[PDB]
């Protein structure tokens, strides 16, 4: 897909 | 439609090129990508999904709109607002975890409040106020609230009986006095149940609980007297956040669960204390036991059922750490639901060689009955810290395991209808005839109070027998239930037994505390032997052995105006035996100080007495001459070691050694045990066990008896105390008992 | 007038001479016959005279002098206060505050200032609950300020006002999901505002990094959103309880100074947080260098004058459990500078122990900067628990006091003319000019990131240089600040290092740190030539060394699927230095695991190194291969113990033995570092330290510098990395910088 | 001193 798609990333810091 | 917002409780900050920030209070989060940076500043909850698509087409698809959405709500960024709810509020649950539309539906089951004791009808509407200022609907139930001045009401055991035949769930909260208690909510067939909590805190209350038996001799007390405006309306506030948390809990776990985990009171107290400022968190255990709700024939059923042990292989010879049997019972901590009210390293963390702490648990029907409790403190002995505070709170637990509840193993009968099953309290106690004859005059003049001379024991009557195991017979004996456990309540009239601590162990396994209370009658036995034919016994080369603790120990003694030495007392049982003493070189008083232990291992026996010097001894020595509160006041003020020859080592004997003392210890504690039951058979002893262990402690706690062992207090009927010695050849003929040593052991 | 007992305690009356005073937090008896007969008119409904004439014929008025005197002597009499009620008197007794001057205190006005987003109405919910509790507000002897966060930029303007008028005042933040509370500032005697601040901005390094991000595309966030109801008011209302017990304690502190003991919020910061429930105390230290309050121009000083060593006689000065005890106070993640201390590994493992603690430095400016913080945590290692703890806590302080703060002593100038008593940073990091020349290639494909290669230093440019001391020339020497602290600023083209933690440790004293320090670096000189040369190295025989702790270690890795064995890497010192290995003999992977450590005791120096394999490699092994997000990840899953032969020990050679070290330590710390200087001085080193402490902290803090000795990262700049290996005769000729081993050491 | 005066104590629990 749209690499705008393919980089979305949610993460969390600890 | 419904507007879309990000979780209300986080604070979206954008950084252009790629990253968006979502700050929490107690969690933050970060996203990666344009659409976010683009999509995101739409998500505070102001638009509709078919509103988002114009603002941003033409520059954004709507497919891809959707999927950024749909990622969103697949890891929990994402919600629905709720119009019942404002946003503070709504971020309250959301940072917790509950998509603000669920909360609502939580919060819509009513409650009912119900006081109970003085609290007045005024504080009832208060909490109803402050609950419903939340949106948590009170009803004339999912949840019964009940406000006490006291949690030992006797109105509280009715509702509890009713929440239990209803299976109710229910909450208890204490609002008035300086300290508040919240909690716990009581889940029928789940949690404890308020019984289980008030055989703790019965416990716990000990002079309130002497002063209502006094006074009724001539249920509960008002201690709830100090309260501002302030601390009641923060105890009422605090009890319906809880509240709310607790609903919301139930609600979602069930709608959703596995998704959101944060803790209620379920099976907890808090405790705030307002005067002093310091929050508690209280563990309640259910107790299988208790008559309310368990089984209270489960002690009954164990006592007549046969005892069966097993190998446990070793790893300083227990199965396990003293940091892992602190862990699984550091819960047991706690003066409100615990039975250890506090655990505290009395001496300095800077030295590394002396361990000492300090255990509570509170055991009266006078106030001088009432001053020796609150003195009788557990205390821990350690060559480490770690054992130290292991052995504090574990002396702690194994007090309480042997007080009589009233659910132990009994039957009712006499001494003859038992025939050679039973066994006569004299064989234990070991008065002699002239003791039973001066009784009243002896017991009168009293240097030492556990040297009490109990009355005859008169066969004729039927008293109460509690079955043990016999590990040398293999079968069921009986033992009068008086000496089996602590405090059993007796006739004034037949006043022949008290229970006493000699030969009682904790464990971690049953084996492992069998073979420590065995090894404690062992210890009193040789020192009784010692003590009373004052005896001169030879030294011990603590060097010889291959543990410096003992050496080093010395010096620090040697660097404290004290000397340290330990004499040999092994008996015609071969088991290593010591006692360490101490004096002060310096001063007004020589401030004698003894320890015992022992152990097959005589390294370890060694270090149990050493050790037993430093907890007793060290502490002390700060203090004036005149102020000592101990019971061995008039010991350590006035005795000498030149009075006391038999103290000091016998220069006349050679020191005994590492080799001196045979092996014949294993890799099993079994195996040593069956070893030491075998040991008494030779010398024509039967080992005798009695497991005080209870369900709801878990640590096991047993009473080793040895009939015919001698104690070290001051008793002095025919049998080992004037035997042993003449066969061991320490003594040409038996002393008489008059010549027996008149000064007792003050320890 | 009007005489009562202290109305905090319920009064009980048995018959014949007992009287039991019952309180919430305390018991007491009273013994007598007239007690009873005169307490119950003790209540506060009656007057002397009053009390006279109801016993007219039952006690003599001249004995009753001498019961309410004696009570008053004891302290359970005062005088009742008609203005107060009986809850509200008896809370301020059981504090220890007579009624009458409770009530004269609470006269006293206060303000009430918010800051940020209060709102008007919650400061009218305050006031009216101070009222209530009967205290006004005046629209002074105490300001309230109500924030929504501690590091609003107003309160930097109220604290400088606070401070020149002497005014005390009180910090709360009632908003949001944990209450702050606290602290009461008393200017010239308590903690700056700002020097709470200092520690604030540190602690919440992705707020404080989210702001520079943010600038960068162009002072706090408002967090708090998540607030209930009864949230703020359970906040508003237990601040107005401790407001009341300031004033209080204030007021009677005047008159009778220091007589008033029970605790207030001056100097500590409660936090109760109502999600997860939990209360605790942070303890607000006063920093003798807050810009604000205190004299920042002391580092400066202590940089420039000499350091005096003084003699101190596991060779740590005290026990760890005293060091962690005095220096607890850092662990909060409020007012302190580690964040946490937690056990990683099992209790119930008496070997393996490790301990996690949190840690806070990173200036990081981008998200996968911010994540590499956050990430690197020091640790504890530890042959036991205790010693574990006060690893884990003195490392996290050790760093700490360590990141430049702006405050440590500097003076701006060029080499040329500092000139001899100036070090070139050349000297220290030791690239090779092959190494400077292709800085960007190299530095672009790195496995490892402390592998990173600076620009080259530009000695035309002027730098800020810091002095250092030089143990061996007994004098002071000049290093760039920016290899002294961690985090120093340097402009964008001239980058030329990076502050390592190489030499950097924490102690009790001076003496003691230095020493440690001297250690890292020999530890770290030895991996070097070793790793860097692929020298093989001979086995150390742990069974020659009286410690067992080496062979049981070694017996559980082959229980736990490993084996463990150790090297010598003492070098031309001759210092003992030693690397533990392991690797794992199944599962995916190899997981080669590695420790260093020297020490003049060998026996430690082995100690520390396989410790040190505890602390890294164990952890992991629970971990599945595609889970590792360790910087050495790659090298754990691929690497293999044959490709690299200069792991496992060299055959040809024989065991070392602990015989083969000699003893080189005395009784003395002093002694063991003035040893080491003269060690490295025999060798051509010259030792410098400079002195990292920090006056808020106390725990010494020192960085030790060795120019020449080799770091254990890629650094092939010429000297001893090439040279040491020959003049051991380790190698007949030197290595080529191409012969340098090409997989960077990754831990 | 006094009888009834003289047994008069007090303590903490
Ligand atoms: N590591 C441990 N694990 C389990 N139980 C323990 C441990 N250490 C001590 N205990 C128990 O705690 C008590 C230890 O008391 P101890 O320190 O040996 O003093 P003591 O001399 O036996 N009692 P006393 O002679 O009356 O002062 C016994 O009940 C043991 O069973
Ligand atoms: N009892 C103690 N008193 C003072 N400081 C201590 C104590 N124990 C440990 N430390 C400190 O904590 C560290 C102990 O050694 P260690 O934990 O191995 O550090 P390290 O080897 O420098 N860490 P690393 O750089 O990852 O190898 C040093 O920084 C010491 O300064
Ligand atoms: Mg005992
Ligand atoms: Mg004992
Ligand atoms: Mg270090
Ligand atoms: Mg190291
Ligand atoms: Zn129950
Ligand atoms: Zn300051």
């Amino acid at each position: 897909l749209s690499s705008q798609l393919a980089e979305l990333s949610e993460e969390a810091l600890g | 439609t419904p507007l879309l917002q990000i979780q209300p409780h986080f604070h979206v900050e954008v950084i252009e090129p790629k990253q968006v920030y979502l700050l929490g209070e107690q969690a933050n989060h970060a996203l990666t990508g344009q659409l976010y940076c683009q999509i995101l500043p739409l998500l505070n909850g102001q638009y509709t999904l078919e509103q988002i698509v114009e603002k941003l087409d033409g520059e954004v698809p709507p497919e891809y709109i959707d999927y950024v959405l749909e990622r969103l709500a697949e890891k929990g960024y994402l919600t629905e607002a709720a119009p019942e709810l404002s946003s503070e509020v709504a971020a309250f649950w959301s940072e917790l975890g509950i998509a603000p539309p669920v909360a609502a539906e939580a919060l819509r089951q009513p409650v009912t409040l119900t006081p109970v004791g003085n609290i007045s009808e005024v504080t009832v509407a208060a909490l109803t106020t402050a609950l419903r200022d939340i949106g948590i609907s009170v009803q004339t139930t999912a949840l019964n609230v009940v406000l006490t001045d006291d949690y030992l009401q006797p109105e509280l055991a009715k509702i509890n009986k009713q929440a239990l035949e209803s299976q109710q769930t229910w909450l208890l909260v204490k609002p008035v006095g300086s300290v508040l208690w919240l909690g716990p909510v009581f889940v029928p067939g789940k949690t404890g149940c308020w019984d289980c909590l008030a055989h703790r805190l019965r416990g716990n209350r000990e002079v309130e609980a002497s002063v209502l038996r006094q006074k009724q001799a001539q249920g509960c007390l008002p201690t709830a007297r100090a309260t501002l405006p302030s601390t009641l309306q923060t105890g009422l506030q605090f009890a319906a956040t809880e509240i709310a948390k607790w609903i919301v809990k139930y609600h979602v776990n069930a709608t959703a669960p596995g998704t959101v985990f944060f803790p209620t009171l379920d099976g907890k107290i808090i405790t705030l204390n307002h005067s002093i400022l310091d929050l508690k968190s209280h563990i309640l255990i259910k107790r299988s036991q208790c008559p309310t709700c368990g089984d209270p024939k489960i002690l009954q059923h164990r006592g007549f059922e046969p005892l069966k042990l097993e190998s446990r292989p070793k790893q300083g010879h227990r199965g396990t750490t003293p940091e892992q049997t602190v862990q699984k019972y550091q819960h047991l901590i706690s003066p409100v639901t615990g039975v250890v009210t506090e655990l505290v390293r009395i001496t300095d963390p800077a030295n590394p060689l002396v361990h000492t702490y300090r255990a509570g648990h509170s055991f009266a029907t006078s106030l001088r009955g009432l001053r020796n409790t609150l003195k009788h403190k557990s205390s821990g002995k350690g060559k480490t810290d770690s054992q130290s505070k292991a052995s504090g709170l574990c002396e702690a637990v194994e007090r309480y395991s042997g007080i009589f509840q009233g659910d132990e193993p009994r039957k009712r009968a006499t001494l003859a209808e038992l025939g050679d099953l039973a066994i006569h309290p004299e064989q234990c106690l070991c008065f002699s005839d002239g003791q039973y004859a001066n009784r009243e005059t002896l017991n009168e003049q009293a240097t030492v109070a556990h040297d009490w001379i109990p009355q005859r024991f008169d066969a004729s009557q039927a008293i109460e027998w509690t079955p043990v195991w016999s590990l040398t017979e293999q079968t069921h004996k009986y033992l009068p239930t008086a000496l089996c456990y602590y405090h059993y309540p007796l006739p004034p009239e037949h006043r022949f037994a008290r229970g006493d601590s000699n030969g009682n162990a904790a464990g971690n396994t049953l084996e492992e505390a069998i073979l420590q209370g065995f090894m404690e009658l062992v210890e009193r036995d040789g020192v009784a032997l010692w003590w009373y034919n004052r005896l001169r016994r030879p030294a011990v080369d603590l060097g010889s052995f291959n543990e410096p603790y003992f050496v080093q120990l010395q010096q620090f003694y040697r660097e404290n105006d004290r000397d340290l030495w330990v004499l040999d007392l092994t008996a015609d049982l071969g088991i290593p035996a010591f006692a360490g003493v101490s004096n002060r070189k310096t001063g007004s008083s020589e401030r004698l100080i003894l320890g015992f232990g022992a152990h097959l291992d005589p390294t370890i026996a060694i270090l149990r007495a050493v050790t037993e010097v430093n907890q007793i001894g060290l502490e002390l020595d700060k203090v004036p001459d005149e102020n000592l509160k101990s019971d061995a006041t008039d010991w350590l003020i006035t005795e000498k070691l030149a009075d006391h020859p038999y103290l000091l080592p016998d220069t006349t004997q050679p020191l005994k050694t590492a080799q001196d003392y045979p092996k014949r210890w294993s890799d099993d504690i079994y195996t040593d045990v069956m070893t030491c039951v075998n040991i008494a058979q030779q010398a024509g002893l039967e080992t005798l066990v009695i497991d005080q262990t209870r369900p709801d402690i878990g640590l096991n706690v047993v009473k080793v008896t040895v009939p015919g062992m001698r104690h070290f207090w001051s008793r002095f009927g025919e049998g080992r105390l004037y035997d042993v010695p003449v066969k061991l050849g320490w003594l040409d003929e038996p002393l008489t008992e008059a010549q027996m040593n008149p000064t007792p052991m003050p320890f």
